[PDB]
C-alpha cells in the first residue's frame, strides 16, 4: 500500500457515560 | 584464436587477408540502480 516511500451528520443515538 | 606458429601458416597461403584495420567501440556500458528499484530491494528482495 501507498508505494510512495521516499527513504459529517447529525444522527440520532444515545450516549450515556 | 590461435599460436603465431598456426597463425603464419595460415595466412602465408591458406586464408587471404580482408583488411588491417577496423572499428572498435569504447564505451564499456554501465548500469545502475535508482528510483522504485532500490525500494523493492529492501522490503521484497527482487529487482528488475
Amino acid at each position: 500500500r501507498g508505494m510512495d516511500d521516499v527513504a459529517n451528520a447529525r444522527v440520532p443515538a444515545d450516549l450515556v457515560i | 584464436v590461435t599460436t603465431a606458429t598456426l597463425k603464419r601458416q595460415l595466412l602465408q597461403g591458406i586464408l587471404q587477408i580482408d583488411d588491417t584495420a577496423a572499428d572498435v567501440p569504447v564505451t564499456y556500458g554501465e548500469m545502475v540502480l535508482q528510483g522504485t528499484n532500490l525500494v523493492t530491494a529492501l522490503v521484497m528482495g527482487k529487482a528488475v
